[PDB]
């Protein structure tokens, strides 16, 4: 009932469109968790990206 | 609070005519 | 861990034998000398 | 080269100055009711 | 090891590796339910390991319907109770009636859950009553108090779970009886500030009939 | 006992006519002698709004 | 409500270019 | 256990090596900079009683 | 010609602009590394139980902690004395509880400050100084050794260590008063005696020198364009300094040389930081401060009281405080 | 609760002496 | 809301520490 276009999300709908479905709190996206985060994960795409 | 940002606002364009208009660069000759 | 444990120990040996094998590297003759 | 050949530089006049404030403050004049809505 | 096999080694090599925090492992000597005579026999080191610590999530993601999670632990080797005692009777046919009074009956965990929130919890076998037939050996236990009335506090201010034994191996001769334990239990409150959550803790154990 | 000027916290305590403590407020709840719980001081209001 | 991020929005859009304006004009009248 | 760790605290093992894949590691970094400083040997100062001190 | 050569001459070059030297070496890498889990530590770290006694302790920026309170857990006192790195435990949501990157970043960070005076030693012998800049940085490095290393390993725990952040360390100084009374112990007071002078000849030897700045320029523009870069002229009148100091206070607290003002300089603070230095060691191994407790007796055998009998005092409302959830047994803090 | 008028005077105290050392720094590094 | 402000005075501090580090005018002889 709360996706993430009701809440103004922009970026991150790219991440999700392009793949990346899974953060480091272990949390995803269909409403599972997942185990296994790895390196890529939401905000280690970000921190790549300020590196 | 936002009544003072418009009349903030508006004192500054006047100031900025005000200014305009006597702190000129004189348009000198040849 | 094992994986981050060899490159630990890597990287430490690494650097601790440039230290070594550079103050044997004849150290007190680069000065500005006599 | 070493030092830059191209060095220039930038040059503002004061009616220039009048027209970029005047331009400043009618913009800010006119959005800042719909900003505030 | 086994349990000669762990009281061979001396304290400086079991210091530093975990053994410690074991049941000695069992041997051969599975299906001897014929093998199981009467007395009001004692246990000699009644040590129960845990291996699983799941915590019912009630945050929906699916709809009405909530599992158990599997979760990380936190402390460090901090479970397997040890040198529980008591008055330990096995029947006719293989009734067990199991009584715990002594012995380190406690301990002391935190638990994450998949979303970054950790819950306390204890790990209480206190005073269990199992009187049973080698399949659901069923009774309840006390989970007395999460902190002491005591505690002070950060401003200067200020129950019963479910637990099932099974019986899988029998040591004939010496009654060395082994198997599997479940248990689910609530976690710890802040005295009703905050709701509790249901635990699931699964493992194995370990006795010795005397 | 009226609140000093530096003391934030001051504890409650309750005075008698000449300058000694009958009754207080415990800080640490175990051993209190003097609790209010165990006194049984009562409250009487006069004048203002709730006389 | 008002816009708290609104004001400060103002404040900025006010500053930043009267400033950037107030550096080139200071810069051109020092040579002359 | 529960999981899976290390528990390499408070064994007292030389050089805090479990593995002697572990312990490969120190000569194979040893060894190899050791023979490129006995390279570098070539270009520096080998002498008889050329010493540098009072 | 060959690589090592080159690699060693480029290492001991003078030309590169930040010097690394053979020092440098390990004093580059270890502080970059300190640095990086510093800045990540104090922005998102969990909480953290100091105390082993199940009470998490949140330091960080993002769990409702300002720059003033934000700070850089201990580890807690269960973990010990015990080296407690990365791949030892868990995970990293468990080696976060237990008190993780202060154990790294401290243990990262002496070893820093040790081979970055070995660099300024190395520096001063490539340029052809006399060595003694590293002597005098021997003080700040034995006042962090001695508060990060020396004194957790004579209370046995790396909690008592001082916690990395502003209102951290306040918690570290008013329970080190609380335990080891450091305002009665003669060490410190010589420690207080050498800051307070040497910020007193600090003040004092530059107002005397920018009082007698010989004229270059005018009266218009800046005072500090009297002195062109590299020149070889005295640019203040150092006689005049003088005879104006003699005349204010004494002529044979004179200190005519400039050399013999100038090692005095370099040796007040730095030998009273030493002897703090030294407190601090003593203190970790439980050798208490001073103590005046009832010393004043009447004739007939009464206590009174002086000021070392209100110090003791507050010193007891510090200890029936500190560390409120742990303490059972009546001593041994 | 965060103040109204906290980030707006942090905001403030930034700007304003920033463009004021800039304005002069232009200046002065204008002619040489 | 106001720890990004926090995170944005201590990165501008360290920026400005960086260009004072590199970019700072050349310290020149005679
Ligand atoms: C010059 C650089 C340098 C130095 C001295 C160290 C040194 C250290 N690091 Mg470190 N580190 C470095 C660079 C460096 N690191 C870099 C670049 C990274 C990023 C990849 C890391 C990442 C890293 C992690 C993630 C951790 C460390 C840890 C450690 C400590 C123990 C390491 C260990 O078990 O090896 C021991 C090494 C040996 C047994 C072999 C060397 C022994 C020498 C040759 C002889 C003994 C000397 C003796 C005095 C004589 C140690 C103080 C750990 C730590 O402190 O835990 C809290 C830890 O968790 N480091
Ligand atoms: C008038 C009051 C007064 C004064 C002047 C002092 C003065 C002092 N106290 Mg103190 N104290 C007082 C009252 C006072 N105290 C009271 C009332 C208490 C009781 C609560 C205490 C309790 C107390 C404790 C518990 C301690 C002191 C200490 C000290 C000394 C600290 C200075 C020092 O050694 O730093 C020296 C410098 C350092 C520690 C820094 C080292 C520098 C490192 C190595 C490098 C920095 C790296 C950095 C991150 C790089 C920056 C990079 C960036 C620019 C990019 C100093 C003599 C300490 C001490 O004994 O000193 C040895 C100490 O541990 N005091
Ligand atoms: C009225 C001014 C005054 C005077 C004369 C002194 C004098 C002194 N103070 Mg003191 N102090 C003062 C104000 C003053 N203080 C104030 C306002 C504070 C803050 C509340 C302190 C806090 C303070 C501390 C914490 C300590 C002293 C100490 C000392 C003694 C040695 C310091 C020293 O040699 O200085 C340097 C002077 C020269 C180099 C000349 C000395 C007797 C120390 C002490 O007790 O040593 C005996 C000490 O530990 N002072
Ligand atoms: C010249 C040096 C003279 C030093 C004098 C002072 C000596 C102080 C004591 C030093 C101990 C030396 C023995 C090595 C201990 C050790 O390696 O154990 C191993 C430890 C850690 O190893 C850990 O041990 C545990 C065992 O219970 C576990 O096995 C862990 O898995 C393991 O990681 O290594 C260290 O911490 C030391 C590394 C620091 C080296 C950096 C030196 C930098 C300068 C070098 C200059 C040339 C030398
Ligand atoms: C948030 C802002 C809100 C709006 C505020 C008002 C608008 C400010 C915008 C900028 C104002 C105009 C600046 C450029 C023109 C200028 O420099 O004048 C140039 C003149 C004439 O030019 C020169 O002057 C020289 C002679 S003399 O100085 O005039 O005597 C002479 O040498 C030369 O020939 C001649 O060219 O001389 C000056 O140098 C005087 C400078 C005064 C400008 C400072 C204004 C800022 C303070 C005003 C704020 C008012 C606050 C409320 C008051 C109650
Ligand atoms: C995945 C992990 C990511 C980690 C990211 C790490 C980020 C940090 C890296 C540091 C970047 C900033 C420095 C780089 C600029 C530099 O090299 O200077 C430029 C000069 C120019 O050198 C000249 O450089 C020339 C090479 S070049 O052509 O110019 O490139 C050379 O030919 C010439 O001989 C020489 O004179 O370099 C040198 O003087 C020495 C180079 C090494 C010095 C830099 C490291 C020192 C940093 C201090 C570390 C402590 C800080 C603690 C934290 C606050
Ligand atoms: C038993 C233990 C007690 C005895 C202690 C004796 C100490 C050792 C003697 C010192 C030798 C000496 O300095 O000679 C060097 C010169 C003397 O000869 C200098 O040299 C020249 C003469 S000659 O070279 O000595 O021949 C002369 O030209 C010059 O003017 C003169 O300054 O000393 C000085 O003039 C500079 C001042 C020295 C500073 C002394 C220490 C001050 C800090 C102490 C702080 C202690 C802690 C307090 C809290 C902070
Ligand atoms: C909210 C703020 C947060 C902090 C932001 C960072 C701090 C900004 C403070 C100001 C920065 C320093 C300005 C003064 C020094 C300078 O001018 O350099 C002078 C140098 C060398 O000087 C000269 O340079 C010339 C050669 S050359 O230009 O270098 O090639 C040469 O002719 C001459 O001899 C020499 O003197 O050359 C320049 O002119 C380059 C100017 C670059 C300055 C612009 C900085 C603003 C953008 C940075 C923001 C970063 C955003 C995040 C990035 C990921
Ligand atoms: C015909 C060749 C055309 C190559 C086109 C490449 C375009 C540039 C792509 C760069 C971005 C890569 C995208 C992310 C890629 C990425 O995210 O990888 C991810 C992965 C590392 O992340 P992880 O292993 O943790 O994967 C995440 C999961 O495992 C955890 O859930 O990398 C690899 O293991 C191998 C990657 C090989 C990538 C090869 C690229 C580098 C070599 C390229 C050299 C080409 C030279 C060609 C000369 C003719
Ligand atoms: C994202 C972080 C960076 C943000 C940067 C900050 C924002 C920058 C904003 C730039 C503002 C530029 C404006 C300068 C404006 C300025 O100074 O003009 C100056 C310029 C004069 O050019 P010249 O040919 O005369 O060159 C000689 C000198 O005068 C210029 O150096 O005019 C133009 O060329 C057109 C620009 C618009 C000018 C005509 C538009 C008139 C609009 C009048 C509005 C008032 C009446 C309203 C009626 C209701
Ligand atoms: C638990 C026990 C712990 C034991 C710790 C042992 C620490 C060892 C410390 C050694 C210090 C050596 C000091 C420098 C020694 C030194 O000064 O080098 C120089 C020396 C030769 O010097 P020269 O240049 O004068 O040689 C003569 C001619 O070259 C003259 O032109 O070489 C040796 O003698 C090496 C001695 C054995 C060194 C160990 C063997 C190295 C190779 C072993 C690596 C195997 C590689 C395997 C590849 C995978
Ligand atoms: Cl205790
Ligand atoms: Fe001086």
């Amino acid at each position: 009932l709360n996706p993430m276009w009701r809440q103004g999300m922009f970026v991150l709908p790219f991440m999700t469109r392009l793949g990346i479905t899974q953060s480091w709190g272990g949390w995803t996206i269909s409403g599972e968790t997942a185990t296994n985060p790895g390196i890529w994960s939401y905000e280690g795409v970000a921190a790549a990206h300020i590196i | 609070m936002e009544a003072l940002v418009y009349t903030f606002l508006l004192v500054g364009t006047l100031g900025i005519i005000f200014f305009s208009i006597f702190f000129r660069d004189p348009p000198r000759m040849i | 861990m094992l994986t981050l444990k060899i490159f630990v120990y890597t990287v430490v040996t690494f650097f601790v034998c440039l230290f070594i094998f550079g103050f044997l590297s004849n150290d007190p003759a680069r000065n500005p000398g006599k | 080269a070493r030092p830059n050949p191209n060095k220039q530089v930038v040059e503002l006049n004061r009616t220039s100055l009048y027209w970029g404030l005047l331009l400043i403050f009618v913009l800010a004049v006119l959005f800042s009711s719909y900003i505030f809505n | 090891l086994t349990f000669d096999e762990i009281q061979g080694l001396t304290y400086l090599q079991v210091k530093g590796s975990g053994i410690a925090n074991t049941c000695p492992v069992l041997e051969s000597g599975t299906t001897n339910l014929k093998e199981l005579k009467a007395g009001s026999y004692k246990l000699e080191n009644f040590c129960i390991e845990p291996t699983s610590f799941t915590v019912k999530e009630e945050s929906q993601f699916k709809g009405g319907e909530t599992e158990f999670v599997k979760t990380k632990l936190m402390t460090r080797l901090t479970y397997t109770l040890d040198a529980m005692s008591g008055s330990f009777k096995v029947g006719s046919d293989g009734s067990a009636e199991l009584k715990e009074d002594d012995g380190i009956d406690y301990a002391a965990t935190t638990v994450q859950l998949p979303g970054g929130e950790r819950v306390a919890f204890l790990f209480t076998i206190k005073q269990f009553d199992g009187k049973g037939t080698l399949d659901n050996i069923k009774g309840d236990f006390l989970v007395p108090s999460y902190r002491g009335s005591s505690f002070l506090d950060p401003k200067g201010r200020g129950l019963k779970g479910s637990a099932v034994f099974s019986v899988a191996k029998v040591d004939p001769v010496t009654g060395e009886i082994a198997g599997v334990f479940e248990s689910i239990q609530p976690s710890d409150t802040d005295l009703g500030a905050k709701p509790p959550k249901d635990i699931k803790v699964t493992g194995l154990w370990y006795a010795q009939l005397k | 006992r009226r609140m000093p000027t530096f003391f934030e916290t001051f504890p409650v305590l309750l005075l008698d006519k000449d300058g000694i403590v009958r009754a207080d407020v415990p800080f640490r709840k175990a051993e209190s002698k003097y609790s209010i719980e165990q006194v049984g001081v009562s409250v009487t209001f006069y004048g203002g709004e709730l006389d | 409500e008002v816009n708290i991020y609104g004001l400060t929005a103002t404040a900025l859009f006010i500053i930043i270019p009267t400033s950037f304006l107030l550096i080139l004009y200071v810069k051109t009248a020092s040579t002359q | 256990l529960v999981d899976e760790r290390m528990n390499g605290d408070g064994t007292g093992r030389p050089f805090g090596v479990n593995d002697p894949v572990l312990g490969w590691v120190l000569l194979g970094v040893f060894g190899t900079m050791w023979a490129i400083w006995f390279i570098g040997q070539k270009d520096l100062g080998d002498f008889e009683d050329a010493d540098d001190g009072l | 010609s060959s690589l090592w050569a080159r690699f060693c001459e480029w290492i001991t070059s003078t030309e590169n602009r930040l010097y690394i030297g053979w020092f440098g070496v390990i004093m580059i890498p270890c502080l970059l590394t300190a640095t990086s889990v510093f800045i990540i530590a104090f922005i998102a770290a969990p909480p953290v139980d100091i105390d082993g006694i199940r009470e998490p302790v949140s330091g960080s920026l993002l769990y409702g902690n300002n720059i003033i309170t934000g700070a850089v857990i201990p580890t807690s006192n269960a973990i010990g004395l015990h080296f407690y790195p990365i791949w030892e435990a868990a995970s990293l949501d468990e080696w976060l509880y237990n008190g993780g990157p202060y154990q790294l970043i401290v243990c990262h960070f002496l070893l820093g400050v040790y081979c970055y005076m070995g660099r300024e030693w190395e520096l001063s012998f490539r340029l052809g100084m006399r060595p003694w800049i590293a002597v005098a940085y021997s003080a700040p490095v034995a006042a962090a050794s001695a508060v990060f290393l020396v004194y957790p390993i004579g209370q046995g725990s790396f909690s008592d260590g001082m916690p990395l952040g502003i209102s951290g360390t306040f918690n570290f100084m008013i329970v080190f008063q609380a335990e080891h009374n450091i305002l009665m112990h003669p060490f410190h007071m010589l420690g207080v005696a050498g800051v307070f002078g040497g910020s007193l000849f600090s003040a004092m030897h530059g107002s005397l020198v920018t009082s007698s700045l010989i004229r270059e320029t005018t009266e218009n523009e800046s005072a500090n364009e009297g002195y062109r870069f590299g020149q070889e002229e005295e640019t203040y009148n150092i006689v005049a300094a003088h005879g104006y100091f003699g005349r204010l206070i004494f002529q044979y607290a004179s200190f005519n040389n400039s050399r013999s003002l100038h090692f005095f300089l370099a040796a007040w603070p730095v030998i009273g930081i030493w002897f703090t230095a030294l407190g601090l060691s003593t203190m970790a191994f439980n050798l208490n401060g001073f103590n005046f407790n009832q010393s004043v007796v009447d004739s007939q055998g009464r206590v009174l009281n002086t000021w070392a009998d209100i110090i003791n005092r507050a010193n007891l409302g510090m200890e029936v405080m500190h560390e409120r959830n742990a303490h059972n047994f009546p001593l041994d803090l």
